[PDB]
Formats: C-alpha cells, structure tokens, sequence
C-alpha cells in the first residue's frame, strides 16, 4: 500500500493563478517579482490604489529590457516575470523549460501608431480590416507563431522508466554469487562430516 | 458506493470469464488426453478463484504452455477486478459546496433552488437593504 | 434582443415600472392591424451588460441617452442597396448612436465610423463531443517492451543456470530445466499454479530471493494500471473550414449535414471566399440559433457556424456538458464588438476614451466574471465510476486466443515430428 | 518608420562582410524577405555612439512589406537609441513634460510611422491615432518548470 | 485450511476430498480475496493521518 501510494499522485504544481493573491499582496523577500520598466504593464500596475506595496516592490528592481530578463528568469534568478500573452507564449513554445502560469488580464490588442491627423492612418485601418479577414494575417500566425517543438502534458498518469530494474537486477546479481559462496561453504562442511 | 460486488464489472463480461474457464479446461483436457479432465478442471478452477485445490498438473508441452497463458490471464484478471473496486471505493466526492452569499446560485434564484427565512425579523429588513 | 448582453424584460405584474439598476426601454410593433395606425405602443425594460456598459459612458460622458428598439432588420444585410435594420436605422437619420453585438467588418466600418473594440469575437466551429471507445493494449501501459524482454531474459537466465548448478553440485526425480522455468512461473504470476518444491538450502534461498523480487514487481506492476484503463483519447472530427469535408463534400462521405443562419457578417464572409461551401450549405440554412441548436442536440445536422463568443457562452452555461467547441478556443478571423456612431462625429474620441479607462481601470474583467461565466466553462471533472465492458478490457482476449493458436500449432508439429 | 527589438516580432541579424543578409530559405519552401536596418550598437549607444547596419525581419517587417506593397509608398526602418517603448516623464523638476524612447522620437517629427508591438491604452492613445488592432493577447505570469522530482 | 485461506496465503495445509468441499473451498477464497481487495482500499492513507 505505501508504495503504491507514493509512485502514485503526482499531480500539477498548481501555481499562482489570480493576480488578486495574498502571495503578490504582500511583497516578501523570498518571492522577487519585476518587469521592464518604462512600459504600459508598470503603468498598469502603478494605477491600482490598492497594490500600492507591490508596486514598490516591483519598482524597487526593474530590468532594462525584455532580453536581459528572460535571461536572468531562466538561469534561477528571478521567481516571476509579468509580460505579454504572445511573447511568453513563444518563449515556452521554443525553450520548454518555462511555463505560462496564470490568468489572463488587461486584455489591449496592438496597433500601429501614427499622427494626430493623417489619410494614411485611415487608409491603414481599412487595409487592416480588409486583410485581416482574408486568411493573410492567419497564415503570417501559422507560419511565424506556429511551431510546436516540444512535447505536451494532456495525459497526467505516466508510465515508468528503468529505475528500479537496474536495482532489482544489481539485487538478484548479488544473490547469485551469495549463494555461489554459500553453496561453497555448504560443500566445505560437508567434505569435514 | 453501490451495496454490491459485482459493480466492477458488467454482466456481460462475468458470463464471458464464466465461459471461458469451462472452454480453456474442456481444450486443456483434450489436449492431455489425445496427446485427467476431472483434475484438469480442478487445476483450471483452482488457478482462476486463488484456492488451494489442484493434485497435478499436465505433462504436454502445448498443455503447460496453455496453462501458464491461463493462470496468466487469470492472474491480469484478478488484479484488474481488485483495481477496479479499490477505484471506486475511496475518494468519491463534489468539489465543495455554497460557501458565501455572493455566489451566483442565489444571485439568480431558479425553481429548484428553494430558500427562504422567517417574515417579520431582521434579516429580512438585511436583505431588502441589498439594491443588488 | 440577443444573447445575455443586453436583454429585454417584461412589465412589472403590478408595480408597473422596472426593478432597480434597469432603464426605461421602448420597443415599436409594427405587425398588427395597419387600418388607421398602430405605432407601437409598448414599453418594457432593458439591462445586461451593453446596458452596465452603456451606463459606464454616460455616467462619464454625461449625456441622456434614450432606447429604441428597431423593426425591420436584425444587424443590417445589403439588401439591392438599401440596409435595413439598426445600420438602416444608424444611416438615415432615425440614430446618432447604435450599441449592442454589432459586429465590425469592412463594409460597416466604410459606411459606419466604429469605435475601439471591448470583445473578442471571431468564427468557430460547434460541433457534438465525440467519443472514443478504447485504446487497446492497456495491459501493457505501465511498462515498456524493453523492460519486458529483460525481465524474461533474466528470468530465463536466472532459472537454468542457478537450478542447473545448484542442483548439480548440492546433493522424486530429477529437478530439470522445464519444473526449473515452471517454478519460477508460477513465482512471479501471484501464485498457485501447483508446482515441484525443490532441494537444498542454497535453492531454498534463492527461491526466496526470487520471491522477494516477484512481490516487488506486483506491488510495481498495479500501480496504476486502473488509471490507464480509463483514458478515451478523445479525437476531434474535422480540424476546420480547410480541408475537403467542407470544401468539395461532392465526391466524399455520406452528406454531412452543415450550415449557418443567412443575414449576417459570417454569411457574407463565407460567400466572399467559399462560393460551392455557400452555396452548399444555403439549403441545410437554419431558422434561429435555438431551433439550430436543437437540431443540433437532436440529430439533424453537426456542425454549426457562428459568433465564437455566444456560441462559447452557450456550450459553457449549459445543462452540466453537453456541447464543446472544436479546437478548445479557436477563432477565425479575429474581430470585434463596438458602438456604431454616425459618420462625422465628435463623440467618437470620447468613446474611445472612456473605452480605454474603462478597460485600464479593471471593471471589465469583473463585468466579465459576473456576466459571462458557465457551468461547463471550466476543466472537466475527474472520470469516476467506470463500467469496463468488453471492449474496455478484451485486449487480453487477442492474446489468449494467439496463445490457443501457438499451442495447437505446436501440437500439430509435435505430431508431425513424433513419426 | 522606427521598430522595437521584439523575441518573436523582430530579429535583429548582423549582415554579412558583403553588405547584406545571409540568405536563407524556411521550412515551408519560400524564401525569406528582409529588411536593412541602421539601429544603434549591440551594447548601447552611451560609450560606444556609433550605428552600425543591420538586417531586419519578421512579422512586423512582413506586415510592413505588405503595407508598402498594397499603398505604393517608400520608407526607412531605423531601430530607437532609446530602446524603450517609452512613458510619460512628467517630472516637476525641469518643469515641463514630454514623452521619451519610440514615441517620444516619433512626437519629435523624426518618423511617421511606428510597425511595433505597441498596445493601446488612454494615456498613449491620447496624442496619437491608433488603427484596427491585428492581434490580440494579454498579460500572464511565466515561472519554471520547478523540476517534480518526488 | 480456511484462516489460511483468507489469510492470502502459504500457510501449509493438507487439501480436501469431495466435490462439495471443494465447492466450498471455493466459495470462501472468492469470499478471501474479495476481503482483500475490500480491506486494503485505503489502508495507507488511514495508517499516516
Ligand atoms: N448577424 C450578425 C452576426 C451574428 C450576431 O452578431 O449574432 C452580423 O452580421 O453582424
């Protein structure tokens, strides 16, 4: 029974999920959390009255780009980096070593900029309109946010490796010589009686 | 949990396991004969209900070959009936129940959900207070 | 009148009026007897969430809006030139402003300026959840091939060497090779099949050795075999609008039955690009989202083609799981929601505004938890209370029947050989 | 048009010793169109002030490459010396306020366009136009595997 | 014979004789490993609370 109980249960981590957590409203020493300054997510964040000690613990330590954090996030330096959907999605698409956990928040599209008064930016909006329901920007997606190198996890009971095999055949190949030595002695006593 | 022993598996399946020992014991038999049955039977009896019966067993090849493949399956069978009633025996359970006031059960009050308190008191004055 | 967003209530039964956080609507029925006239004298109430969000702009914007419900088209077709409906309504003068689940698109937004989106919205596929029926070879799961071949190998080594050595130099007839392989047999399948107790306190030894090891790999080998017989393997039925089940369903299987409602954005949009997919599915066209759902559940038809959103909604907050989407959150061409406002206005940038503030203020996701969750929109329960018919379990059968075979087989030879 | 170094967005690859990019087809079988762009150095423009050419692909290259082709029009991709997106400085000790990095350089009448993944919010939106959005995403929390080894 | 029978197994025994004693030998191993797989359900999680 014990040791069917602990091959077995080895269920999700289950991280943080909420951005409303009692872990990210009170800001410890432990768990280190920033994000790239001079952005919209710090502009986000400093906006909630009520996440005022988060904010100046993010505040406290922020990176210079996106490049330099993920590099320190991967190497065991930070415990948690807040970006966008689409580039930790693609972060955890090609390195496999990292996981997107949590809910959706915030949810902003992104759109190209231009003056306060220009016929270009009308014409840029139609364009958009036009081709992006005509399976051009699907296909960019597909072939340039579309890879799917690593594996997945749809299935939580897994099968087993040849872990305790080795030790079992190490266990009867010792058992062997023992009772080589054994039936040695047996041999021994019997040439003196 | 049914108060019953037999859940784990279906009816069709019992009477299939119930006819196969009578076939694989009636060809295990033949084969020791033709190259006795009442041991056989025993044998083939003994190694599907785990008992202590069984005098002998057969000097065929073939034959010890079919009953090593039988005690086998008879064996996968057993653990499978034991893991399907050890399945459904424990850890059977809903998630949780109501917890809090602002949940959208009470929010929407159906048919089927009934709950009411006692007129002429202060909760009920509590939630007439409640615009939402 | 639609989905949950923005929903029309009835009259009070004797107070007359509408409940609290409900504004004053007015709907115009044109459809009774037109002998001198009859405009719509009928009042009723209206809220949800187009009306909290309504609300939001107003009561940041500070103007007084006023509901008019229209009656002669449901969004708005170009029908030989003339729109009829709310942008017919937008376009001649009889509106300033138009909100609800007016859909963006390019020929609207030629005609009628929009404001930012607040919604996603897009195309997907609603189609019955399929069933698998077993995946075979469950016996042999929680194990690999490799491990197998080496735990015969062993067991075959292990018995002849160590019964032949130890029965040859320690000192009923003689112990050979066949009851050596036969004991260690019956060792590690659990037990009783009747076997011949051997000799010597070494064999005994390693007897007990080698019964150790068989308890060992039963407790390893029913770990969770019981997990692995009741997985399904789910597969999906078509993966989208691209291959040829619904390109040239011509020359294929039986006819699949699916189609759309005509008169909308997605109607239009399946015409532009799929003229034999439109024109195939222009006679399987439904008459309502509730009377195509219903077919759907019946029988009729499997496959239904509309907004992702209210379709989402509806396979969420449904009766326990009925329904899934295919692809679990697809959408094809990606658009959204908005307020149609008329063309040349000041307001525009004031709706954008508010738009904006709303969303980086953070009530949206909060309207959106109390306005859009489902019952079925969360993960699938853990699968209890298992049958395991016949096919969940006849893997086993193929082998013994393969095993009956090999030994007649080896009978026959014997036979042959014997003269 | 000035663009943002973006992981999945756009590439930033140093050019060959010709003068141009090192060619090289994709997986699906089409070649691959890119872009010269005249960013700043690898480190930062600070000590070492001096730009350098490179080469420029991607989605946004791709969406700006269709964009030229559909209106008929020239530009000249040039990364940000700030290498930020940028935000509101409107610190009281210099008494005046103006915005700083991409937006800041596009406010200064140095570009026209702006081919990033910029988002769209209130305080940005409130001096520029923003078009229909083309993709759609949100915000999320990435943390390690943590390596279950029970 | 019987304790060793529900006992699971291997205490040595001498088998009976007639075919209503093996009847019976037979209903109580059905009624012994049917006690097992009843009795060691959760066993190890009630032995650690
Ligand atoms: N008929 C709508 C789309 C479907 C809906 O919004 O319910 C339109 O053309 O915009």
């Amino acid at each position: 029974a014990n040791l069917a109980a602990f091959l077995v249960l080895d269920r999700p981590e289950e991280r943080i999920t909420g951005i409303n957590d009692p872990r990210l409203r009170n800001p410890s020493d432990k768990f280190i959390y920033a994000t790239v300054k001079q952005s919209s997510v710090d502009i986000y964040f400093r906006r909630q009255v009520e996440l005022s000690t988060m904010y100046r613990h993010m505040e406290k330590h922020n990176y210079e780009s996106a490049a330099e954090a993920i590099q320190a996030v991967r190497d065991n330096k930070l415990h948690a980096f807040i970006w966008d959907s689409a580039v930790l999605e693609f972060e955890a698409s090609q390195k496999c070593d990292l996981v997107t956990t949590g809910e959706l928040f915030f949810r902003s599209g992104f759109g190209i900029g231009m003056r306060k008064d220009s016929p270009w930016k009308q014409q840029v909006s139609l364009s958009i309109l036009k081709s992006h329901e005509n399976g051009f920007m699907e296909d960019l997606d597909k072939t340039w946010v579309r890879y799917q190198e690593c594996d997945s996890r749809s299935n939580a009971p897994a099968t087993l490796t040849f872990e305790n095999m080795a030790g079992v055949f190490m266990l009867v190949a010792g058992g062997i010589v023992a009772g080589i030595f054994l039936i040695f002695i047996e041999i021994a006593y019997k040439r003196h009686k | 949990t049914l108060d019953s022993f037999m859940q784990p598996f279906q009816s069709t399946l019992w009477l299939l396991v119930g006819l196969s020992v009578h076939v694989v014991a009636v060809m295990l038999y033949l084969l020791d004969r033709f190259s006795t049955l009442s041991s056989a039977m025993w044998f083939s009896w003994g190694v599907l209900l785990n008992s202590g019966i069984g005098e002998g067993a057969p000097r065929s090849f073939s034959a010890r070959i079919l009953g090593m493949v039988w005690a086998g399956f008879a064996m996968i069978i057993v653990a499978s009936y034991t893991a399907n009633l050890a399945a459904f025996l424990v850890l059977d359970r809903p998630e949780e129940r109501i917890t809090g006031i602002n949940d959208p059960r009470l929010r929407n009050p159906s048919d089927k959900f009934i709950y009411a308190t006692v007129k002429q008191s202060s909760v009920d004055i509590y939630f007439r207070r409640q615009v939402e | 009148e639609e989905a949950p967003f923005v929903i029309v209530e009835s009259v009070d039964p004797l107070s007359g009026t509408c409940m609290r956080n409900t504004v004053p609507c007015q709907k115009r029925i044109i459809s009774e007897n037109k002998t001198d006239e009859e405009p719509g004298y009928i009042k009723k109430c209206c809220k949800g969430f187009c009306i909290d969000i309504l609300k939001k702009i107003s009561k940041s914007v500070k103007f007084t809006y006023d509901l008019y419900l229209v009656t002669n088209g449901k969004h708005g077709k170009k029908i030989n030139g003339t729109w009829n409906g709310m942008i017919g309504e937008v376009v001649m003068k009889r509106a300033y402003m138009a909100v609800g689940s007016l859909t963006i698109n390019e020929e609207r937004s030629e005609v009628v300026d929009f404001s930012v989106p607040f919604i996603e919205t897009g195309i997907s596929v609603m189609v019955s959840r399929s069933n698998g029926t077993v995946s075979p070879s469950a016996f042999l799961e929680p194990f690999s091939a490799d491990v197998w071949v080496m735990m015969f190998v062993m067991l075959l080594i292990v018995s002849a060497v160590a019964v032949f050595v130890f029965e040859y130099f320690s000192p009923g007839p003689s112990f050979t090779i066949g009851k050596a392989i036969w004991l260690l047999w019956g060792l590690v399948f659990n037990n009783s099949v009747p076997v011949q107790n051997p000799k010597g306190t070494t064999s005994k030894i390693m007897v007990s050795v080698w019964a150790f090891f068989a308890v060992i790999f039963l407790a390893s080998y029913t770990a969770n075999l019981a997990a692995f017989m009741i997985q399904e393997e789910y597969v999906d039925q078509v993966s989208g609008l691209s291959d040829k089940k619904f390109q040239r369903p011509n020359d294929f299987s039986p006819p699949f039955r699916f189609g759309t409602v005509p008169n909308g954005s997605t109607e239009r949009n399946i015409r532009n690009n799929y003229a034999e997919m439109h024109a195939y599915m222009g006679k399987f066209n439904q008459r309502g989202v509730d009377d195509a759902l219903l077919s759907l559940k019946t029988g009729k038809l499997d496959a239904f083609i509309y907004d992702a959103a209210v379709l989402n909604y509806m396979a969420g907050r449904d009766e326990g799981c009925k329904l899934v989407t295919i692809g679990s959150g697809k959408v094809f061409a990606s658009t959204g929601y908005g307020i149609a406002i008329q063309k040349d206005s000041g307001w525009k940038r004031q709706v954008d505004l508010a738009i904006l503030q709303l969303f980086g203020d953070g009530e949206m996701e909060e309207l959106e938890a109390l306005w859009l969750t489902g019952i079925c929109h969360n993960e699938k329960n853990e699968v209890m209370s298992s049958q395991l018919d016949i096919d969940n379990m006849a893997g086993v059968f193929y082998m013994l029947g393969a095993a009956m075979a090999l030994s007649l087989i080896t009978f026959i030879c014997e036979h042959l050989f014997y003269w | 048009i000035v663009t943002i170094h973006q992981e999945p967005f756009v590439y930033v690859k140093p050019t060959m010793s010709d003068g141009t990019c090192k060619e090289e087809f994709t997986v699906n079988g089409d070649p691959v169109k890119k872009v010269i762009c005249t960013g700043p150095n690898d480190t930062s423009p600070g000590s070492p002030r001096h730009t350098v050419p490179q080469c420029c692909y991607g989605f946004c290259i791709d969406l700006l490459i269709k964009l030229a082709r559909t209106m008929q029009f020239t530009y000249e991709v040039h990364l940000v010396a700030d290498g930020k997106f940028g935000t509101q400085e409107r610190v009281q000790n210099s008494n005046k306020k103006e915005w700083n990095g991409m937006m800041g350089e596009l406010l200064s009448g140095q570009a026209d366009m702006i081919v990033a993944p910029l988002t769209i919010n209130n305080e940005r939106a409130q001096y520029i136009e923003f078009s229909k959005p083309f993709k759609y995403q949100g915000l999320t929390i990435l943390v390690k595997k943590e390596i279950p080894r029970s």
